[PDB]
Formats: structure tokens, sequence, C-alpha cells
């Protein structure tokens, strides 16, 4: 045996294992995105940039 | 001013001191990076299954480092760039085949012209002279099918090794020598060189001719500070 | 040879059921509907500290748990434990192969990983009695250079490698559990989970895919880049990540829509990316360059907003901290800088 | 995901002549070289031609210099390489290749293992 | 050294001619 | 040679002598003559009653110290009283009959070259300094260079504006008639001594800075940061060894003016003699230098017969950081008391030097590819 079919086999079974799972919508998607953003965007530094005082990186 | 801080501040000054008498070693020694063919590879002349592999030798009171990659996979284009810093690049052809030649001319290429090899010079070691004088004068196999041009090269102005060799055995030398030369001339910008030299299966004469193309390049690379060169 | 051909033509009709699947499974693309949201506009961002010390080359560097230590390897041989609020060095290690690729910070501190060309991964205790760092471990055992370490925790960490592999590593028995095979090139990065439960793979053959430390199976693999994959993390929520890759620049991608978002391209950008993370709140992607610059992408909006300019040589390393009060930029320069 | 497609491979007589066309999809095209590098039986794969992203840097092999002829089909996505004289010793699979980065004039991509961005193959056979 | 020759032979115009003016403002009271 | 002070010293006695002169003979032998009174000029206490009294010429004046003994016939009246000429209170004009721009135009060349150079310099420490790329050891040995540059042109206006100070306000001079100047201070022969010192230590941070191209070249590397501190010492410190020996032998020995004149040419030896050699050995290491890049440039392979082009590009590029220039006129010392040879010798050697910190400046500051893509990305960084 040249093992090549034997190598197309586990690809193939790994393509099939990869084709049988849910899907979204990518708009569903991307509105989930834009919500991490906004709920953390207040907490998130680089963003809104912190005072002075409170920055330990003065 | 602190005082528990102190102690770290004086914790960083040791470990800055100690840093110190390693960058002056750091500095004192060569990197050079032995590339070239599968075979041809000597690296015992100059004198944990795996990974990189490191031979120490010392001329004329300078160390040198050298790194003789193994068990690595094939591709290389991604761990080559760890060799950006290196003083040069040795690579060793193995003359004499005639068949994988070519495929060591492109090997070179690709070193020539990688954008983060540019920079770095190669040290040329057009290996296995002794079976190339072999070959030529058997006349077997000819190259002539391998390069059509060897149909019209004449041998250059230059210094046949010593009184006795044939003058096709000087000639092909030549010829091989110069395939590599016209790639290396292509990138006219003279930041960084190649350096041909016919090296034998066993030379002790070898650890000295790294040794003086270093030199060279570090010199090279002062007078071009300077704009001198 | 007739069983070749028939297992070519039932891989290409799969892959051709695959790409029918994905597709008519987007309906609206982010930037349209990211359209009417506002810009992050103009970040300007300032060195406020530069870590200075190494000799040669940065390759890696990693924030520690506490967002207040970091650790950097550079090819000098050396990797070292800075104090980024007072600039002092904690530790220098020195490693016993110069040519290291990668380094970790372990969370809980007490702990750092390295490896690099070299074959190995080395665990060096840090907290120890004699007060003397040495090296607890050298996990030894796979071919090709190693890329990325990344500690799941004391006593297990996750390795790429060259040999186009990924493994699973026992600190103290220190034999490999699980392996992941899969890729074809060598997988240049790996980003672990939020939740530490999966994480991602990008490989030199412009390709994704996502594992599962649990057992050792490719669960997704997703595509779209046109050259090797340089870099990859994970954004905070842990339902995506961003690659950026030497093709062109840098794309997102969805684990649960199973394809690419929207990608990050200028004109002017030339190169490639050589490190990618994200900020706290997955708002402000970072991503290094060839070009000595660290832009700063908006993640929902395909237009950059800041630069990071100043560094001499490019840029090889840049993380995010864990409270996002920071973020650090090594460099082939030999320099860390801060960046608030 | 990248594609390589050729196509042209048969049965010639020795001195025939062939086309070999290489259609290509799912990457930047004109930014890259590309190569063509074959695989005789019973050895390893050789590297044969180039061309630059322009087209203007033509190099061969010098076994088939002066024979063999390459083109770029930027628009047509495309490349050639016209074969006029054949002989029993270009018997062989070809694999059209790509470099593997854009806007830079260096290649690795002769590796026999597992090179990504390679064509799947075609095979050209010269006999009586 | 240069500057050391041209300052002393400068030194030794100006102090010339200083004697002159005394020898020709003594003559004039 | 002669003193100011030593002729208004002189010409003291001299008054005094005849002070006492005319108190023991004032009285006329035949009163019928001029009656013996001293003038400032001379004494002629004799007189001749209409006729010609042969006043000989003082016995102090630098003027005519070397002219002979003529006198000066008084032409007395026989009244007794002085004669008049032109209504003028004396006639007698036999009254002692007893007896360069090149320099000018040597110090508006030089002052000019000094401006423009220690301008430039500043500018390029400013540059050499601020961009924090650049720190590397060669650049420090630069530093210091352009340092020495700087004090040898501020050392070069003190040292000129001092020199008129107790010279040509006419108040030190109508003060040295009588009391004392700034010609005793030794605020002043210090500003001298500082003039001494800045001149020798430029020529040797030249020689620091050829040893150090040519350590490069030639020896391995040792600590970049022993050797730095070497380098300080002989650039900095060196120079004291023979400039502090020059001041206590200028104090001793020869303190007449402010120690501005070289009257003892051996005294002079021990602040030379040290110049001519390192002028000297950082001739040989341009040689050797230029015998390198020419063996780098024959080697090369890809010569084509115009080396020349390159290799004289070189050494126009190599001549202002060694000061060499310096040689073609080092070894013909001031022994050589010429006329033309001189002025050609001050020219050329105050000239070249004075513009060759402002070649040194252009030529390392700012025509150099480091310090042009320092600029260039400085702009780039700048929106
Ligand atoms: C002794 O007799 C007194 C000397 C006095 N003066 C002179 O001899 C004339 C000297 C020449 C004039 C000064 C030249 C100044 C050059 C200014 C350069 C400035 C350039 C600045 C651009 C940045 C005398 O009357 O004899």
């Amino acid at each position: 045996n040249t093992a090549s079919i034997a190598q197309a086999r586990k690809l193939v079974e790994q393509l099939k294992m990869e084709a049988n799972i849910d899907r979204i919508k990518v708009s569903k998607a991307a509105a989930d995105l834009m919500a991490y953003c906004e709920a953390h965007a207040k907490e998130d530094p680089l963003l809104t940039p912190v005072p002075a005082s409170e920055n330990p990186f003065r | 001013l602190s005082a528990e801080d102190k102690a770290a501040v004086e914790r960083s000054k040791m470990i800055e001191k100690q840093l110190q008498k390693d960058k002056q070693v750091y500095r004192a020694t060569h990197r050079l990076l032995l590339l070239g063919a599968d075979n041809s590879g000597k690296s015992t002349i100059v004198k944990k299954t795996s990974g990189i592999f490191e031979t120490k030798f010392q001329v004329d009171k300078v160390n040198f480092h050298m790194f003789d990659v193994g068990a690595q996979r094939d591709e290389r284009r991604k761990w080559i760039q760890c060799f950006n810093d290196v003083t040069a690049i040795i690579f060793v052809v193995d003359s004499s085949d005639y068949n994988r030649l070519q495929e060591a001319l492109n090997d070179f290429k690709s070193i020539w012209n990688n954008r983060w090899l540019r920079t770095i010079s190669v040290i040329l070691f057009l290996n296995k002279q002794d079976l190339l004088a072999e070959k030529v004068l058997a006349g077997k196999s000819k190259i002539e099918d391998y390069f059509p041009e060897f149909a019209r090269y004449t041998t250059p102005e230059d210094a046949t090794p010593e009184p006795g060799e044939d003058p096709r055995v000087t000639r092909a030398k030549y010829f091989i020598r110069d395939e590599f030369l016209r790639i290396s001339t292509a990138s006219g910008d003279g930041r960084h060189y190649c350096y041909p030299h016919f090296t034998c299966a066993v030379d002790t004469e070898n650890i000295r001719r790294v040794f003086n193309d270093c030199r060279d390049i570090i010199q090279r690379m002062h007078l071009r500070q300077y704009e001198l060169l | 040879q007739s069983e070749l051909d028939q297992l070519r033509q039932e891989a290409e009709q799969l892959k051709n059921q695959i790409r029918d699947a994905r597709k008519a499974c987007a309906d609206a693309t982010l930037s349209q509907i990211t359209n009417n949201i506002d810009p992050v506009g103009r970040i300007q961002m300032r060195t406020r500290r530069t870590l200075r010390g190494h000799l040669a080359k940065i390759y890696a560097m990693h924030w520690g748990t506490d967002s207040r230590l970091l650790v950097s390897a550079s090819q000098d041989g050396k990797l070292i434990i800075w104090d980024s609020y007072t600039t002092n060095k904690v530790h220098a290690i020195p490693l016993r192969s110069s040519w290291v690729m990668t380094c970790a910070y372990a969370p809980s501190g007490n702990y750092v990983a390295c490896g690099g060309l070299d074959n190995i991964c080395s665990i060096y205790n840090l907290k120890t009695r004699e007060g003397n760092v040495r090296v607890s471990r050298e996990l030894a055992g796979h071919t090709g250079y190693l890329s990325c370490c990344r500690f799941l925790d004391d006593n297990q960490i996750v390795t790429s490698s060259g040999d186009t592999t990924c493994a699973l590593w026992d600190i103290e028995t220190g034999q490999q559990t699980t392996t992941f095979t899969g890729h074809t090139g060598d997988v240049m990065s790996l980003s672990l989970a939020p939740d530490t439960r999966l994480f991602v793979s990008g490989a030199c053959d412009a390709s994704a895919k996502l594992w599962d430390v649990r057992e050792g199976m490719c669960r997704q693999t997703f595509t779209g880049h046109e050259s090797d994959i340089n870099a990859i993390c994970f954004f905070p929520n842990g339902n995506a990540f961003a690659t950026g890759s030497d093709d062109a620049t840098c794309r997102l991608f969805d684990l649960r829509a199973d394809q690419e978002l929207m990608t990050y391209s200028h004109d002017n950008i030339i190169c490639g990316i050589t490190s990618v993370s994200f900020s706290k709140s997955g708002r402000l992607l970072l991503a290094g360059y060839d070009d000595f610059n660290c832009n700063v992408w908006d993640a929902l909006k395909a237009d950059r907003a800041g630069v990071l300019a100043g560094h001499d040589n490019r840029v090889s390393c840049l993380g995010v901290t864990d409270d996002g009060m920071a973020v650090a930029t090594g460099s082939w320069d030999s320099f860390l800088k801060i960046w608030n | 995901q990248v594609q390589l497609q050729e196509s042209g491979g048969g049965l010639v007589q020795p001195g025939g002549s062939l086309r070999l066309s290489c259609a290509a999809s799912g990457f930047t095209f004109s930014n890259y070289k590309m190569n063509w590098v074959r695989q005789a039986p019973g050895k390893g794969l050789e590297w044969v031609s180039d061309i630059s992203q322009s087209g203007a840097s033509i190099s061969y092999t010098g076994s088939v210099k002066g024979r063999f002829t390459i083109s770029r089909d930027n628009a047509k996505n495309t490349l050639y390489l016209q074969m006029n004289s054949l002989k029993p010793e270009d018997t062989a699979v070809y694999y059209c290749a790509r470099c593997p980065a854009p806007f830079t004039r260096d290649c690795f991509d002769v590796t026999s293992t597992t090179y990504a961005y390679r064509g799947q193959g075609t095979q050209v056979t010269v006999s009586s | 050294h240069s500057q050391g020759t041209f300052t002393s032979d400068l030194s030794k115009q100006k102090e010339s001619k200083a004697a002159q003016d005394f020898i020709e403002w003594l003559k004039a009271g | 040679t002669v003193s100011l002070w030593e002729t208004v010293q002189k010409w003291r006695e001299y008054r005094r002598q005849c002070q006492r002169s005319l108190t023991e003979d004032p009285p006329p032998a035949t009163d019928l003559f001029c009656n013996r009174t001293f003038d400032e000029y001379a004494c002629w206490p004799d007189g001749e009653p209409g006729s010609f009294v042969n006043v000989s010429c003082p016995w102090y004046l630098p003027w005519a110290s070397s002219v002979p003994q003529g006198h000066v016939y008084r032409f007395c009246t026989a009244e007794g009283l002085w004669l008049q000429k032109d209504n003028s209170s004396l006639p007698w004009r036999d009254l002692s009959e007893c007896e360069e721009e090149q320099l000018l135009f040597l110090y508006i060349i030089y002052t000019v070259g000094y401006a423009l150079s220690f301008s430039a310099l500043v500018i390029a420490s400013a540059i050499l300094l601020g961009f924090r790329h650049l720190h590397c050891t060669r650049n420090y040995i630069h530093l210091n260079l352009f340092a020495s540059f700087i004090l040898r042109a501020l050392s070069v206006f003190i040292k000129d504006a001092a020199l008129k100070w107790m010279y040509s306000t006419a108040a030190q001079q109508h003060q040295w008639d009588g009391l004392l100047s700034y010609q005793d201070s030794l605020s002043c022969r210090l500003v001298f001594l500082l003039m001494q010192y800045c001149v020798a230590a430029n020529y040797y941070w030249l020689l620091v800075e050829g040893v150090y191209l040519y350590t490069l070249l030639a020896f391995s590397v040792l600590s970049e940061q022993w050797i730095f501190r070497l380098y300080v010492s002989i650039g900095w410190g060196v120079p004291l060894l023979f400039v502090v020996p020059w001041g206590i032998v200028k104090y001793l020995y020869e303190d007449e003016g402010c120690w501005t004149r070289n009257s003892n040419m051996n005294y002079w030896l021990i602040i030379r003699l040290p110049i001519l050699f390192a002028i000297g050995v950082n001739f040989l290491i341009f040689v050797r230098v230029i015998c390198i890049v020419v063996s780098k440039l024959k080697a090369n392979l890809m010569c084509k017969t115009d080396i020349k082009c390159r290799l004289a590009k070189s050494t126009l590029t190599l001549i202002p950081l060694l000061g060499t220039h310096e040689v073609i006129f080092a070894f013909v010392m001031d022994e050589h008391a010429r006329g033309t040879l001189r002025f050609i010798k001050l020219f050329t050697e105050l000239s070249f030097t004075s513009f060759q910190g402002l070649m040194v400046a252009i030529l390392y500051c700012f025509v150099n590819n480091e310090v042009q893509l320092e600029f260039r990305k400085s702009w780039e960084r700048w929106r």
C-alpha cells in the first residue's frame, strides 16, 4: 500500500466530520460582536483613556 | 524615596551588572550559519536527539560559533529569518555531481535575494574538488548537457593551484565558480558580497579561510559607517 | 490508481458542498451591518516606558496575569522579567540555546516557558526556595522548531511546532498527552481560549483550525488568507479570533458562523503582519508589521485608527494587558515600549 | 483556499509539442512569482522555469533552455509553458508553483513534502 | 601651533607699536 | 622685543637722573644762554648763546637704542631765552634724528572660520545628541571631538578679546605710563593658558579619533565600556601633562606680557613637540587607512579603473577628520623666520584649521546617511 489512499481517507473523514455542524447567520454573529464591544467599551482603557490619576503608567 | 523599593532597585543593578559583562562576550564572538547541501557538510575538521547543532572553534583568539541546522523539516523560508544578524552564511556546494548543481544554484539565489538576508555576506565553499578532478579527467560524464554555456566558456585570467592542473579540470572548476558569481553580482548594490573558495573533503587550512573572510566582512562594514567605502 | 482519483473527486465534491453551505448562510456583510455605527476616531498613543537591556532582536513577549510583570525572550540567549511600572528588572534567565522563538508566562506567575528553533520547550521555576532560578523541566519530543507556548495552567502547557503539529504536555510527567495533527505547513502561533477550553492555530499554509484539549481533533478549518499565517489571537468573548498573515494583512473569523467576517487591508500596506492581539473590549485590534509600525485597527470597521510608530527595526510581538491599561511591543531593534 | 489547476499532459513522440496551462484561483495573481517544477520518476523533483510579477525576468534550467517558453496571462489568471522539442527525459509529473510571498523576489518552493501553493499535477509521457 | 605663533607675532607688533606711541607722545609732552 | 614697561621704567630713571643733574648744575656758565630746563623728551640742560648746542639722543628709548649717538644741536638765543620756530616754543628739530596688514588679514580670515565653524558644531552636537538612535561609541568620540573644536573656537575668541584689553585701550597705556594694568593680573595670564590647553586638547581628539578608527580595522574589539574611558582620559587628560608644565615654566622663568610672546623658543617646544607627535601619528594612521581602502577597492574585482574617483572622495572625506592638512607645513618650525614662507605657513594653517570644524561638522553630521535617515524618519512620524 502507498498509504496515500489511507491519508486521503482520514482527510475526507475529517472534512465530513466538519460538514455536519451547526450554522448561524453572519448578521447575528456581527450583532453579537457589536454587542460585546458596546458592553465593555466603557471599561476598555485604550478606547476611553483613563485619567492620569489612575494611570499606573503615568 | 521609598524604603522597600530600595531592595528592588538594588536587585535591578545586580542584573544590570551581570548583563553588562554578557554584552562584551556576545559582541566578542562571531555567529556563522552553516548551510549548503545535504552532503559535504563538514563541521568535524573544524572540530539531545534534535534541534540545532553548534560547534565552537577559536582562530587567532577570536571565537566563532557556527550553527549547523539539523533535525528540521524541509521548508526553511520561516526559520531562516532567525539568522539575519549572523556575520556570515557559509554555503557549501557539492560540485562534481552536475545533476543537483542547478538545484544548488537556485538554492543560493534564494539566499542572496531574501529580504532578511540582503546584508549578510555568504562564504562559498565549492566543496569536493577531488571528486571534480576525477570526474572530468575520466571523461565518462561530460558537463555540457546540464549547462550548454560550457561549450563557449573560456577560462578567465586566474590562478591555477599547482603546475599539473589539466586545462580541462581548471576550466570546469572555474566555470561553476562563475555561475554562482553571476547570481551574486545581479543584486548589484554592494551591501553584501560572496567569497568563493575551492575547498576539498579534508583541508587543515579551512578554519582560517573562514577567519579571513569574516575579517574582511567586518572591516568592510566599519568602513561603510565612515562613508570611506 | 483509480481509487486515488475517486478519493480526490470525493474530496473536491465535499469541499464544494462545504463552500456552498457556508454560502447562503451569510445574508449581510459585517460592513453593511456596521454602517450606522460611529467611528472610533483617530487615537493617539505615546510611549510611556521604553525597556532597555536586550542585546539582539526580540522574538516574543508575554504579559503576566497581574498586568504588571512581563517576560521577553531575545536571541542573545536571555529572557528577562520586567516590572513595567518601575522599569526595574526582576530576573534575567540565561538560556541554553540562544535561538529562542517564543516565550510564555504562567497564569499563576510561578513559571515561565520558552522555546525556539531547537525542537524543545523549557519550563523555568521562578518562585524557588533557594532564590536562584533553575530549569524545572525540558519538554523534548517533537521535531521541528517550536514557535509558540501557552501555559494552560501550572503543570499543563500546549506547544506549536514547525513539524506541522501541536502537542499538549504534562510538565511533571514530561510526556506528550495529546497531539493535534492535520496542518500541512509550519504552525506559527496559537492562542488559548478565554475559558482555556479550546484554541486556534494558524499555519504556513494560509489556513487556521480550532482544536479541543480534551480530545485532540480539529473542529473547524477556516481558509481565506493567501500566504503564511504569522499570528493569531482570541477575541475577548472567545467567539472569534483574528489572524494576520503575510498575504497582505489581517482577518477576522467567527467559530460559529464558520466563515471570515471581514478583512483589514489598505493599498499602502505592502508587507505582512507579524503579531496580533485584541484590546480589552475587542474594539481595538492591534497588529505588528514589517514596516516597523503597529497599526490599531478598530474591529468593527475596515479603516484603521491609530499608528504606533517608534520602532527602528521590524515589530515581532505585541500584547495588551489583562486590565487593558497598557500595550507592549517588542521589536527587532531589541527594545520594548509600553504605550498607553 | 488557494488552487492551482494544470492541464495538457499526454503521450507524445520524441521531438513533439505540448502546452501546459496553469489555472489559478483563490489568491492574488500578479503579485507573485510563479515557477515550474517537475518530478521525473525514480528521483526527486526539480525546478524548471520562472517568471516575475510583470513577466519580464524569464529564466530557465539549462536542460530545457532554448526549448521551452513560458507566458503569464494576469487577466486570465493563468500561466503557460509551451513545449517545443520533447525528449524522453522530460517525462514527468509537472507542478505549477507559486512563491510563498507577494512583492518578493525569492522562493523556497521545491520542497518534497508538503509545499502548499503547488499544483496537483499533470503527467507528460514521451515514448514511441 | 598656528594660533600660538600668530598670537606671539601679533603681540610683538602691538608691543612695539605701544613703545612707539610712547616715543611720539613723550616728544609732544 | 623691548617692553613698554621696560622703556617706561628706563625713562623714569633717566628723568630722575636728569632732575638730579639739573639740581646739581642749574646755574648757567655765561648767563647768556637758555636756562637748564629738562623737557619730557630730553634734558638739553646746556645752552649755546646764539649758537647750536648738541644735545645727545636719550639714554633710554627703544626706537633709537641701536641708532648712533647723533645729537640735537639746540639753536638757542643769545638773549638767554629759548628760540621760536613758526610760533613754537622750540625749534632745534635736530631733536632726535633717531630710529602690518597681513596679520589683520589673517585675523579676519580665521575669525570668520571659527565663527562659522562654532555655529555649525553646536548645531551638529545638538543633532547628534538629540536623536538617541545615534548613540554609539563612534558618535561619542565624535561628540567629544566636536566639544574640543567648540572649546578651541571660544578659546580663540576670548584670547584675542583680552589681548587688546591691556594694549589697545589708551586707558591701559595711560595707566602703564605711571602705575599698573591688566598685564599684571593673573586672570589675564590664565586666559592664554586656557587657549594653549584648548588647542592641545583639539589635536588629541583628532589623535583619539584616528586611533579609534584604526583599532576597528586592525584589532579585535575589546570592552566598549573601558576603551571609551581610556579614550576620554587620553583626549582630555593627556593635554594637561604638557600644558601645565608649560604654565609652570612661564610663571617661573618667562613671565613678561601675559605669556603671549614666545621669547624663548625652547620653552615653546614643550607644548609643541607633543602636538607634532600627535599629528605625525595621525598621519601614519591616515596612510594605513587609505591603503586598506584601496586594497578593498582593488579586491572588489568590479573595479573599472574609476577607483581613483572613489578613492579621491574617500581621501577628501577623511582629511578633515584626522586633520592631515596640518602635516604639509608641520615641520617648517619657527626657526624658519622667513617672510613669504612664514606668511604661507600661517595662512594655510590658520585658514584650514579654522574651517576644519565646519568641514567635520558637515561631513560627519549633515551628509551622513544615518543622520539623514534620522530626519526622514522623524519627518514621516511627524503626523
Ligand atoms: C589691534 O590693533 C586691534 C584690532 C582691530 N581690528 C582689526 O584688526 C579688524 C579685525 C577684523 C574684523 C573682525 C572680523 C569678524 C568676523 C565676523 C564673523 C561672524 C560670522 C557670523 C555668522 C554666523 C584694529 O582696528 O586693528
